[PDB]
RNA sequence: ACCUCGAUGUCGGCUCGUCGCAUCCUGGGGCUGGAGCAGGUCCCAAGGGUUGGGCUGUUCGCCCAUUAAAGCGGCACGCGAGCUGGGUUUAGAACGUCGUGAGACAGUUCGGUCUCUAUCCGCCGCGCGCGUCAGAAGCUUGAGGAAACCUGUCCCUAGUACGAGAGGACCGGGACGGACGAACCUCUGGUAUACCAGUUGUCCCACCAGGGGCACGGCUGGAUAGCCACGUUCGGACAGGAUAACCGCUGAAAGCAUCUAAGCGGGAAACCUCUUCCAAGACCAGGCUUCUCACCCUCUAGGAGGGAUAAGGCCCCCCGCAGACCACGGGAUUGAUAGACCAGACCUGGAAGCCUAGUAAUAGGUGCAGGGAACUGGCACUAACCGGCCGAAAACUUAC
RNA sequence: AAUUCCUUGUCGGGUAAGUUCCGACCUGCACGAAUGGCGUAACGACUUCUCAACUGUCUCAACCAUAGACUCGGCGAAAU
RNA sequence: GUCAGGUAGAGAAUACUAAGGCGUACGAGUGAACUAUGGUUAAGGAACUCGGCAAAAUGCCCCCGUAACUUCGGGAGAAG
């Protein structure tokens, strides 16, 4: 995907690398999430990325998915539950949301989650 | 007597000459283009041409200017800009609605091309007006790639209006004199820049016939 | 691509290897110097029997340069080492024979005896 | 540098009136019975149920 | 679409033979010396190629005497009497970059079998 | 010694310029002890430019190699709230000299803290409000400002004119160069942190196989787009008008004579236009069309206040090669702006697994393979909407 | 010369050029023998000069990821 | 002042880890100059500068072989 513009979010390669990384993990695990809204913004390619990877299920998608977000548990479920449940759908796999502005420090966040209408 | 026509920049490469050598070339799309206006001196006070180009849904387009355009007796285009004629010779060939395509260059002519220089951002003095940056070591004290100096002090006490220093560069009309129209086309209006004109892919560039040779 | 202080071969038998280059030549602030222009050169080590001794102040013309230069043809040159050819003040080798190739650039340069007497043109 | 002289009242007062505020418009929705108050950006998130207002 | 296509076509040339990055290749040169027409022989290998549609580009490097000479043509150039490539070479990389710094036995080439 | 000792920071170097002309070249003329080139001198002329190095802290100066030249000066001996401390100009020590002595020496030699977050003026850029007389959208003319303004070599005329010879013309063409500025990413390169691969050590996923994590991206080879120059194009006019110096015509005062006092003229990088950009906040606030050109209430009928509208605008959304925030530009279902899918190009170079041969570290096949951002199109699968807010004529005088 | 104002003394080596350096001459303003003289193997975060490699110190800067600078939210300074 | 694990290791250096304790109390975003900490860079390699200041470069183990000079230890890990 197109890199983000400006300095990166997190203040690292390695820093967002994990960062993304976990936040895919968390809201594959989960389902719906709350987070900084240019977070969500910037999250977007890399969940898709993960459907387009499962939508062909085999080994070399196996180990490329392990590869990139670090759990057994989350890409045997992505695989099991996730993969299938999107075949018939191409593209536009999450919905961003934003809700009340953050009181700590007034940052816009937004509630990212997966299209369940289908 | 001066011919001028608006066109669109979408790419840049090269062509081959007769000469059997190579030119670079750039890409501009002169699309069809349209007289909606006839400017007369009694009238007015000057002579021009206007011409609209670019094609706009109706409903996209403010209502004062399709009612303009259907006064004008076309249907509306995207952008307006007009040329501007010197005698009354050339303003006579034209009329309301004529419509004008590439073909009326020919090739072996100078042309001239205007258009709007890239957004380069606020930059600094070195990059912008080309200045020579200090020594990045033998003890400079932060002032690596920083002007200085700007005049003399209690007289006259200030800077010279008009001193080339710090701001925006960019972002304006810029024109490219005396270019080689290497090929043009009749069927869909297409003309050849060789060179490199100012401009963005995508981007809006006019095209006149060059006034230092011509 | 040659400048001040700019470390050359030679491509002559006159009896020098290695020169060191004092001047580019051709004009104020002149601060390139590319095939086919002539150059001012000091010899910094020399064959024994050669015919200029090191230390000499010898104008030279460049031949090969590693930077691209382009042609009419979009043809660009890269070359593997900074080389010239010593020359007197009527245009004319002080050597006999000549180390490999040149361009063609100087040809249209009208130094003729160079290009006709090199083993090969390219 | 430092100032050498107080600006004056009216110079600092006329300086910081510029700095405000600018109150949003609000839309309304009818969700779940209720008609409730979001801005433009959360019209479609509030008809589907995707936004969470306390 | 890149919509020169229909633009390109009026002067784009055929006969045009397949070549890569790396391959062995010699060009004539059509030069004009005092009126007169002759032709050179440039043999060299290809370092890099560019395509733009009519504007396919490429470079010609070789070795002479221990030091690279190069010339570059694009492919539809009407200087080139023939594009006659020797031995299809096999290059790792499709852009030759990396041929700069390497003398002698280094920069050979490979052949494709 | 008139301002400054309840502080005006000093020489040089770097960056950054500006102004005058007593002008270095380029430009135009007068004279010669100016055969021709090659000169010397004086006038007019500030448009443009005016080297890089070795030496020393240097200014200066000497030397080395060109170009057209390597100008003179003023601007707190331009410029430290822009930079350097090399010397002058603290505290050590030493040499030589002076002084029996502490110490000193416009004598020398070594190292020796250079602070300040911009209030105003000024400046480089970008924004909000208001008026241009009903209200809006476009196009603009343009007074008035800015930018630029440099130049070398070769061939023909003609080795003719000339000159004893050697030597060698004016003017004009044609071609080819440079330094400077403007623009751009075709080439060619630089960079390339979600692209690929190789590799050392360590840790982890039940075993391995394979993977990832960290060690400046762990170290390197590359590299799409974007940004850029070393890369590629273009420009420095032609011509027109009035002029400096200069050269003239018919001509008197003064029968002549005289470029001038009447008049008619030629005459340069100077001057005004011509080239490019800004520009109606140009307050004489300019001009031509297009669009909605009538619903009220209240105070008291003099005007004023408040509400309901259209064109249009704003908010908000996705965003852009537009951008510090703003501003600018595109689109909103009657939709391709952003995201993804597919395809293609491109980069990368032979994935995983299986089998075969080899005891082994491997190699081969399945296969122009696997993986992959910015490049192009098709598809609404997702995001930008059952929508709110700003926003319409006091009139009078003359002629027709 | 850590002593030399004229002085960048004159002569030779190094480079294209060397007011520095190295080697000699002595015209030592104003060296000099325990406030020591001349050399000296070894050492020195000492002084000066040259050389090969190395490099953005430079020609001439370009791009990239950081921490500020920027906007928003919270608290909230000073020299004068 | 006292405890000193594993793998590489000459090691209490250094890199990653166990036991064990932390992310140390302002944050969220926007490719601006510019400042600071770093990486890379065509080609020339000290042409800037008072000075190669800073940077860049070699760097480990085992072998082969190492000058002028000297107080006979060294110089010497000379250089390669
Ligand atoms: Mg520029
Ligand atoms: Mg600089
Ligand atoms: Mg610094
Ligand atoms: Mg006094
Ligand atoms: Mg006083
Ligand atoms: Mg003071
Ligand atoms: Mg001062
Ligand atoms: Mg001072
Ligand atoms: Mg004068
Ligand atoms: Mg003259
Ligand atoms: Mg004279
Ligand atoms: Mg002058
Ligand atoms: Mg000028
Ligand atoms: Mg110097
Ligand atoms: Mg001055
Ligand atoms: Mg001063
Ligand atoms: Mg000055
Ligand atoms: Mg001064
Ligand atoms: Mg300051
Ligand atoms: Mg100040
Ligand atoms: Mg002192
Ligand atoms: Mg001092
Ligand atoms: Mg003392
Ligand atoms: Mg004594
Ligand atoms: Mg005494
Ligand atoms: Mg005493
Ligand atoms: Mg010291
Ligand atoms: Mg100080
Ligand atoms: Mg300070
Ligand atoms: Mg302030
Ligand atoms: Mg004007
Ligand atoms: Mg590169
Ligand atoms: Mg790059
Ligand atoms: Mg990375
Ligand atoms: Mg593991
Ligand atoms: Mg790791
Ligand atoms: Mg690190
Ligand atoms: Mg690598
Ligand atoms: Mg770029
Ligand atoms: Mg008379
Ligand atoms: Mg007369
Ligand atoms: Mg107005
Ligand atoms: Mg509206
Ligand atoms: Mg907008
Ligand atoms: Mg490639
Ligand atoms: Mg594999
Ligand atoms: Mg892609
Ligand atoms: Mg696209
Ligand atoms: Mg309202
Ligand atoms: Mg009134
Ligand atoms: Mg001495
Ligand atoms: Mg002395
Ligand atoms: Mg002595
Ligand atoms: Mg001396
Ligand atoms: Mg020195
Ligand atoms: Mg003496
Ligand atoms: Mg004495
Ligand atoms: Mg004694
Ligand atoms: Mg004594
Ligand atoms: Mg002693
Ligand atoms: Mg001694
Ligand atoms: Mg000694
Ligand atoms: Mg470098
Ligand atoms: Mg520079
Ligand atoms: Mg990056
Ligand atoms: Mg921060
Ligand atoms: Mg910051
Ligand atoms: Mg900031
Ligand atoms: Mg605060
Ligand atoms: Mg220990
Ligand atoms: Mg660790
Ligand atoms: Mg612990
Ligand atoms: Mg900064
Ligand atoms: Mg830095
Ligand atoms: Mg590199
Ligand atoms: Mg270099
Ligand atoms: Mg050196
Ligand atoms: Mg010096
Ligand atoms: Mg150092
Ligand atoms: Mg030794
Ligand atoms: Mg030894
Ligand atoms: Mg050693």
């Amino acid at each position: 995907p197109k890199p983000t513009k400006g300095p990166r979010l997190g203040g690292s390669s390695s820093h967002q690398s994990a960062l993304l990384a976990n936040l895919a993990t968390s809201l594959f695990e989960h389902g719906r999430i709350k987070t900084t809204e240019p977070k969500a913004r910037a999250l977007r390619p890399y969940a898709e990325k993960l459907i387009t990877h499962a939508k062909k299920g085999a080994l070399h998608n196996r180990r490329e998915v392990m590869k990139k977000i670090r759990d057994k548990d989350v890409v045997h479920t992505l695989f099991a539950e996730i993969g299938p449940f999107y075949a018939d759908r191409n593209g536009g796999y999450t919905r961003i949301i934003k809700v009340e502005n953050r009181k700590g420090d007034n940052a816009p966040m937004a509630v990212i989650e997966l299209v369940r209408e289908k | 007597a001066r011919k001028g026509i608006l066109g669109t920049k979408l790419g840049m490469t090269q062509v081959f000459d007769e000469n059997n050598k190579v030119v670079p070339v750039t890409v501009v799309k002169a699309g069809p283009n349209v007289v909606t206006r006839i400017r007369t001196t009694e009238r007015d006070g000057y002579s021009a041409v206007q011409l609209a180009y670019g094609e706009i849904s109706p409903r996209k387009v403010i209502k004062p200017v399709a009612g303009q355009f259907a006064a004008a007796g076309v249907n509306p285009r995207r952008h307006v800009a007009e040329l501007r004629l010197d005698d009354e010779a050339a303003v006579a060939e034209y009329e309301v609605g004529q419509e004008l395509t590439a073909e009326i260059f020919s090739d072996g002519a100078y042309v001239d091309v205007t258009g709007t220089s890239k957004g380069k951002g606020f930059a600094g003095t070195m990059k912008r007006h080309g200045f020579r940056g200090q020594g990045a070591a033998h003890g400079a004290q932060a002032v690596h790639r920083r002007p200085g100096s700007i005049g003399g002090c209690a007289t006259p006490g200030r800077v010279f209006k008009g001193t080339r220093m710090s701001g925006r560069m960019g972002n304006d009309r810029v024109t490219t004199q005396n270019l080689k129209v290497h090929k043009v086309d009749a069927e869909n209006g297409v003309l050849l820049i060789k060179g490199a004109i100012p401009g963005r892919n995508g981007g809006l560039v006019v095209v006149r016939s060059a006034i230092k040779r011509g | 691509m040659i400048q001040q202080e700019s470390r050359l071969k030679v491509a002559d038998n006159t009896g020098a290897k290695e020169i060191l280059c004092i001047r580019v030549l051709g004009g104020s602030s002149r601060r390139y110097a590319g095939i086919g222009d002539v150059i001012v050169a000091t010899v910094k080590d020399a064959i024994p029997g050669g015919n200029v001794k090191r230390g000499d102040v010898v104008k030279a013309v460049v031949v090969r340069t590693v930077k691209e230069r382009r042609r009419a043809d979009g043809s660009y040159i890269k070359f593997d080492e900074n080389a010239a050819v010593i020359i007197k003040n009527d245009n004319d080798p002080r050597g006999t024979r000549i180390f490999g190739p040149v361009g063609r650039e100087l040809r249209e340069k009208k130094f003729m005896k160079i290009v006709s007497l090199a083993p090969e043109v390219l | 540098a430092v100032p050498k002289r107080r600006m004056s009242r009216a110079n600092t007062r006329s300086r910081r009136a510029q700095w405000k505020a600018e109150a949003p418009g609000l839309v309304t929705v009818s969700v779940a019975g209720q008609q409730r108050k979001v801005p433009r950006r959360l019209l479609k998130a509030a008809r589907l149920g995707l936004v969470d207002l306390d | 679409m890149n919509t020169l296509d229909f633009v390109d076509q009026a002067s784009l040339r055929d006969d045009i033979p397949t070549f890569s990055p790396g391959d062995t290749v010699n060009v004539h040169v059509k030069v004009i010396e005092g009126s007169k027409e002759r032709i050179q022989v440039f043999k060299g290998v290809v370092i890099r190629r560019q395509g733009g549609g009519i504007s396919e580009t490429f470079t010609v490097r070789k070795e002479s005497y221990g030091v690279g000479v190069e010339r570059t043509f694009p492919v539809h150039s009407p200087n080139i009497d023939h594009i006659d490539v020797l031995t299809r070479g096999d290059v790792r990389r499709a852009k030759l970059y990396y041929l700069r710094e390497l003398r002698g036995k280094k920069a050979k080439i490979k052949e494709k079998r």
